[PDB]
């Protein structure tokens, strides 16, 4: 029974540090190189974790790359989150041990809008007491969760994964509940908790494509996988072309 | 590409 949970926690990737200088004064290039940096080291972990999960490689190898590159963002946001809630119960950003938001730096940054919703996503986590189980499971289906209109490579092989990732997450939600009430309604929430996430994303999505495109004069860097997702793979997102998975409307 | 680079890693 506990296989699948036990190879989520297994795979779990560990501490992540941006490399920030903490003794130099807050400035929006410093810091938004620092995030950009974070991102390009959390996405060497991200696609080694993705490679391990159960049946991912069932997906055809250009599908792989797409979800991981569509994804990233709401993945990274949901983890930062949940690292949030548990580092410091959401009063700060957690993005890195070495890079922690406060209001300050929350508008330094010039994302204030965006980290107040991710300091509120981080505190759904508390508000429903969301188990270290349930984290995991939601955030591997959060990887999921984005395809282009127009389907992907091979849509029977990621359809069928999706589901079953939706499979073990009500099979978790079941694990301590013999009430079929509680379970839906647990279900329910989960959801509307998975979903409040691609707003989220999209609105980082906008952000760093307007950052990327304006950086060379506000003096901002980005690393060169971010720097090439965010010019091919972000804009079809923006664009329409490629679009989140939402279980409610 | 860099990406390319990584995911041969
Ligand atoms: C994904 C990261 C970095 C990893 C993380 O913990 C979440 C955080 C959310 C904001 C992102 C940041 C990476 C760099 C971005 C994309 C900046 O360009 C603007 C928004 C930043
Ligand atoms: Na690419």
């Amino acid at each position: 029974q506990p296989i699948f949970l036990n190879v989520l926690e297994a795979i779990e990737p560990g501490v992540v540090c941006a490399g920030h200088d903490n003794n130099q004064p807050d400035s929006f290039a410093a810091l938004l190189s620092s995030l950009n940096e974070l991102g390009e080291r959390q996405l060497v972990h991200v696609v080694k974790w993705a490679k391990a999960l159960p049946g991912f490689r069932n997906l055809h190898v250009d599908d792989q790359m797409a979800v991981i590159q569509y994804s990233w963002m709401g993945l990274m946001v949901f983890a930062m989150g949940w690292r949030s809630f548990t580092n410091v119960n959401s009063r700060m950003l957690y993005f890195a041990p070495d890079l922690v938001f406060n209001e300050y730096r929350m508008h330094k940054s010039r994302m204030y809008s965006q980290c107040v919703r991710m300091r509120h996503l981080s505190q759904e986590f508390g508000w429903l007491q969301i188990t270290p189980q349930e984290f995991l499971c939601m955030k591997a289906l959060l990887l999921f969760s984005i395809i282009p209109v127009d389907g992907l490579k091979n849509q029977k092989f990621f359809d069928e994964l999706r589901m079953n990732y939706i499979k073990e997450l009500d099979r978790i939600i079941a694990c301590k509940r013999k009430n079929p009430t509680s379970c839906s309604r647990r279900f329910y929430q989960l959801t509307k908790l998975l979903d409040s996430v691609q707003p989220i994303a999209r609105e980082l999505h906008q952000f760093t494509f307007d950052l990327l495109i304006k950086s060379h004069m506000v003096s901002v860097d980005f690393p060169e996988m971010m720097a090439e997702i965010i010019s091919v793979q972000v804009p079809k997102i923006l664009s329409g072309k490629v679009k989140p998975i939402y279980f409610h409307t | 590409s860099r990406w390319a680079e990584v995911w041969d890693d």
